[PDB]
RNA sequence: GGCACUAUGGGCGCAGCGUCAAUGACGCUGACGUUACAGGCCAGACAAGAAACACUUGUCUGAUAUAGUGCC
């Protein structure tokens, strides 16, 4: 019977200045005994909270930390572009130890559109034998971003993969990446290859494509 | 701030295989604290693997673990350890290890984190990534800004370095997460946006460096025309 | 298993008995004396010791914990 440490929410988008509140729930009771840890990305965890409501050292003022029967709660009084991590809860009440599976923090800024490009395969990679198609989504904002491929007004499936940036630093926004795979033969089997962007940021959705030997 | 803690002894491993982590104690010493093992999945959040415990040497892991993996310290070498036998891939995580802070000082909270050991299992074989240019097509420049890149292709494991014109032109680069493929190798691309009034003026190359295969390849990317 | 009764530290000597030594030292055993003084035993709660457990120490609460002898 471990104790799981339910955090919730998995996502919080907040802008500076926003008081901020993230909470987790022990399935049986752990007295005090528990932590709360900064991470950034590529970076070990940092210490924030322990015994449930004492804050760690270096830690600001405006963190702080909180306990009602099993329901413990982070929160921040008013957000500091510095305190923009994954926020974990930890229950070191008993063996096995728990955490949350995290919160992630984000900042919330002005809607930004997408500056769609295209890319067909390269000549090398054609020389080998497969076709790499890739389109990109630049420096927007929100997250949320449909890409739909038409090969010949036809929609694709499987053939793609897409990747997504953190947000920035600067401008705090996104950038995504799509790539659709095939091998040489079926690329060079059609003409018409097209990549179809819906975004907030786009009144209509934005299209780019290429021909096959198009130069 | 001389309390540090400095993992090593990750890599790759077959299915099956076994690796044994190290985590390296200088400004404290070993012996009094307990020491815990946390692992992270790549993309997921933290995990808990072990402790033991100081002056009984009591130790505890985790249900997923109990068993395959060993905690242990050398007081003598102010290094615990961790054996890691009958690997399976959802071992796959960097591994830290980490300090429990003084009873009457930070409670159990963990004070002090090592850098992270990464440590893949697979039964795939190492591969260098193939590099190929996404070139600049500036048959459409609008904002006058071209967007160019490299597609770094099916390499096995991770990390890749792309840096782009050595360490000069950092800015507007995008590289992306890698993507496992349904062949079980990696691939990402990364991208730079620049003017494209600059487009043969200034030459664009950019820097991979995949040292799990010792391969420090360089691409150039510029576009072909008619 | 229940009940009764009896015993339970530390020195200090006395004996016996050892081990290494080399006739040295320190152990071990006494319902063997003696004694300033007191403790000792078991368990739980709480605290502290670089201390989640284990260990050691302290306070508090209970009595227990052993053995022996009977009876049931």
């Amino acid at each position: 019977s471990d104790i799981q440490m339910t955090q919730s929410p998995s996502s919080l988008s907040a802008s500076v200045g926003d008081r901020v509140t993230i909470t987790c729930r022990a399935s049986q009771s752990v007295s005090s005994a528990v932590a709360w840890y900064q991470q950034k990305p590529g970076k070990a965890p940092k210490l924030l909270i322990y015994s449930a409501s004492s804050l760690y050292s270096g830690v600001p003022s405006r963190f702080s930390g909180s306990r009602s029967g099993t329901d413990f709660t982070l929160t921040i009084s008013s957000l500091q572009p510095e305190d923009f991590a994954t926020y974990y809860c930890q229950q070191s009440y008993s063996f096995p130890s728990t955490f949350g599976q995290g919160t992630k923090v984000e900042i919330k800024r002005t809607v930004a559109a997408p500056s769609v490009f295209i890319f067909p395969p390269s000549d090398e990679q054609l020389k080998s034998g497969t076709a790499s198609v890739v389109c990109l989504l630049n420096n927007f904002y929100p997250r949320e971003a449909k890409v739909q491929w038409k090969v010949d007004n036809a929609l694709q499936s499987g053939n793609s993969q897409e990747s997504v940036t953190e947000q920035d630093s600067k401008d705090s926004t996104y950038s995504l990446s799509s790539t659709l795979t095939l091998s040489k033969a079926d690329y060079e089997k059609h003409k018409v290859y097209a990549c179809e962007v819906t975004h907030q940021g786009l009144s209509s959705p934005v299209t780019k494509s290429f021909n096959r030997g198009e130069c | 701030s001389e309390v540090q803690l400095v993992e090593s002894g990750g890599g790759l491993v077959q299915p099956g295989g076994s690796l044994r982590l190290s985590c390296a104690a200088s400004g404290f010493y070993i012996s009094y604290s307990s020491i815990h093992w946390v692992r992270q999945a790549p993309g997921k959040g933290l995990e808990w693997v072990a402790s033991i415990s100081p002056y009984s040497g009591s130790t505890y892991y985790a249900d997923s673990v109990k068993g395959r993996f060993t905690i242990s310290a050398d007081t003598s070498k102010n290094t615990a350890y961790l054996q890691m036998n009958s690997l399976r891939a959802e071992d796959t995580a960097v591994y830290y290890c980490a300090r429990q802070g003084y009873r009457r000082r930070s409670g159990r909270g963990f004070d002090y984190w090592g850098q992270g050991t990464l440590v893949t299992v697979s039964s795939a074989s190492t591969k260098g990534p193939s590099v190929f240019p996404l070139a600049p097509s500036s048959k459409s420049t609008s904002g006058g800004t071209a967007a160019l890149g490299c597609l770094v292709k099916d390499y096995f494991p991770e990390p890749v370095t792309v840096s782009w014109n050595s360490g000069a032109l950092t800015s507007g680069v995008h590289t992306f997460p890698a993507v496992l493929q349904s062949s079980g190798l990696y691939s990402l691309s990364s991208v730079v946006t620049v003017p494209s009034s600059s487009l043969g003026t200034q030459t664009y190359i950019c820097n991979v460096n995949h040292k799990p295969s010792n391969t420090k390849v360089d691409k150039k990317v510029e576009p072909k025309s008619c």
